[PDB]
């Protein structure tokens, strides 16, 4: 199994033969179907691919804080209500539908 | 003019270095490493070889006794025995049945074969570097040789070259080494005068010709076989000859970076480690004023096909228009791609083809010629072979790489909803600011 930096083999008293890797495969290809994971695996395996994993979890993190803002906006919009004595939002919950739009 | 550059310590890989000088046509030189030699110090610690055991004719005696007189010889030993009744062909040597005695002694000396065959232990510590370079100058390959330590300066074709010092002080050798006729071994020999029997250094000699020697062979005698005249010896087996039997792998295989090792003198050659600084003082005679060079205009580039590989798998066709016939240099200012060719003749409104090597899946780069830039965009494809014999380090690709079309994909992925969530937070906090003042 050749390393990225090359490998040389000596056989008998004959001059040693040197083999060093070239790019791996044609299997990867750029096109409408991504097929880039094969690019970044065949070339630099385990690198620029776990990088995709960290990108995945961080994008999950931004969407998580986004749903966090969703719930925060929900509580912030219902709080001025906080069951006011008037108990009426004909133009906000009937229209904005912030939270529990079943009622009003 | 003086130009300074640095190149990776590698052999057989051409390197382009573009020296530019205002008021004159910039020129790009091709430099190649033929070989780099590392000569280590030589402090001959000592030598060793097979030993010869000298045991002169034993002293026999009857009705009387012999005696041991000390001899100032290496590992000299002696012994006496009694009651021996040796017999020869014609009968008993002598009559005294048991009153007789035998004295024996022996010593060990160096062998004349040492003058031809032997193993020598040195304590080489440091080294110096010498190297061979090939340079494309004025359209011809020129060879230069110099010490790669940043000191030796060499004049060739009116230009001054200085090479080195080696960036890395690493060596494949070791403080202590042992050399056979044509083989070298990293191995800690025992200190002189303390040779362990049956191992390397069992006999120590300062030089192949020095008469003085040191030995350690436990030469113990034994009682001779009854009824016979002879000398037995418990000569220690020679550790030197034996070490030749279990030498093991030579350093030419165990050396990291595969620095080929020679002898007479001992050198380590062709190992890629670190880089080399090169300073070239080039007389202005080679330099040509920009006005001399023909102009260039109407630059178009195209790539009928390209194939990222260790070879020059990329081909680019460029349409150009120039003022007049003349030579003009060509270069790529992006390290991610290399061009085999250095310069080319340009006649005018014509075209040309160039062979280059790259590593990017999609090759998008500028090319410089006649102090002008031309873009080039193409989509290479993977070749079929996975491993090649000849070396090629030109096409080096860092962690940064072109996602090509997929780049747009990630550019599309980068879009996030943080803007809308921040907007919602701002809206809620303000509509609260009616009651939230400064907290
Ligand atoms: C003779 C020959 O071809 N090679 C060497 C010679 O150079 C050397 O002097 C000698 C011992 O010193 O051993 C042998
Ligand atoms: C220089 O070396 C290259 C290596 O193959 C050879 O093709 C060329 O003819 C040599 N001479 C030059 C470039 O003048």
């Amino acid at each position: 199994t050749v390393p990225t930096e090359g490998l040389e083999v000596t056989w008998g008293n004959n001059e040693p033969y040197k083999y060093w890797p070239q790019m791996s495969t044609n299997g990867t290809a750029h096109g409408h179907p991504h097929e880039i994971i094969l690019y970044y695996y065949e070339l630099y395996p385990t690198m620029t691919v776990v990088i995709v994993s960290v990108a995945s979890f961080v994008l999950l993190s931004m969407v998580g804080t986004a749903v966090g803002m969703c719930v925060c906006a929900r509580r912030r919009c219902i709080t001025p209500y906080e069951l006011t004595p008037g108990a009426t939002v004909p133009f906000l919950l009937s229209l904005l539908c912030c939270v529990r739009t079943t009622k009003a | 003019y003086e130009h300074v550059t640095v190149i990776p310590n590698t052999v057989g890989v051409p390197y382009k270095t573009l020296v530019n000088r205002p008021g004159y046509s910039p020129m790009v030189l091709e430099m190649e490493l033929q070989s780099v030699t590392l000569e280590p110090t030589l402090s001959l610690d000592y030598i060793t070889c097979e030993y010869k055991t000298v045991i002169p004719s034993p002293y026999v005696k009857c009705c009387g006794t012999a005696e041991c007189k000390d001899k100032s010889l290496p590992d000299y030993s002696c012994k006496v025995f009694t009651g021996v009744y040796p017999f020869m062909w014609g009968g008993a040597y002598c009559f005294c049945d048991a009153e007789n005695t035998q004295l024996s002694e022996a010593h060990v000396e160096k062998s004349e074969s040492c003058k031809t065959e032997f193993a020598s232990a040195y304590r080489a510590h440091t080294a110096s570097a010498s190297a061979k370079l090939r340079v494309l100058y004025q359209g011809n390959n020129i060879t230069v040789a110099a010490y790669a330590n940043g000191d030796h300066a060499v004049t060739v074709k009116d230009a001054k070259f200085v090479v080195g010092p080696m960036s890395s002080a690493w060596t494949p050798f070791d403080n202590k080494i042992v050399v056979y006729k044509g083989d070298v071994y990293n191995m800690d020999y025992p200190p002189f005068g303390a040779g362990r029997p049956g191992q390397f250094g069992d006999i120590q000699s300062r030089t192949p010709e020095s008469k003085d020697v040191y030995a350690n062979t436990q030469l113990v005698l034994q009682r001779p076989a009854a009824g016979t005249v002879h000398v037995p010896y418990s000569q220690a087996p020679s550790g030197f000859k034996y070490w030749l039997k279990e030498r093991g792998a030579s350093l030419q295989h165990t050396a990291p970076f595969g620095c080929q090792i020679a002898t007479n003198p001992v050198r380590a050659v062709n190992c890629a480690v670190g880089n080399i600084p090169i300073s070239i003082d080039i007389p202005d005679a080679a330099f040509t004023r920009v006005v001399d060079a023909p102009s260039v205009t109407d630059m178009s580039c195209e790539v009928p096909a390209c194939t990222h590989s260790s070879d020059f798998g990329g081909v680019a066709i460029i349409k150009y228009t120039a003022s007049k016939k003349g030579k003009c240099a060509v270069h790529s200012m992006t390290n991610a791609v290399t061009i085999r060719e250095a310069d080319v003749e340009v006649e005018g409104n014509s075209q040309l083809q160039i062979s280059f090597s790259t590593a990017l899946a999609s090759a998008e780069f500028r090319v410089q010629v006649c102090s002008t830039q031309v873009h080039c965009a193409a989509a290479c494809h993977p070749p079929k072979d996975h491993i090649v014999n000849y070396p090629a380090s030109h096409t080096t690709l860092g962690v940064q790489d072109i996602s090509t079309t997929a780049m747009s994909w990630v550019q599309k992925i980068t879009g996030g909803v943080g803007l809308i969530v921040a907007v919602a937070a701002l809206i809620l906090i303000v509509v609260l600011c009616v009651s939230f003042s400064r907290h």
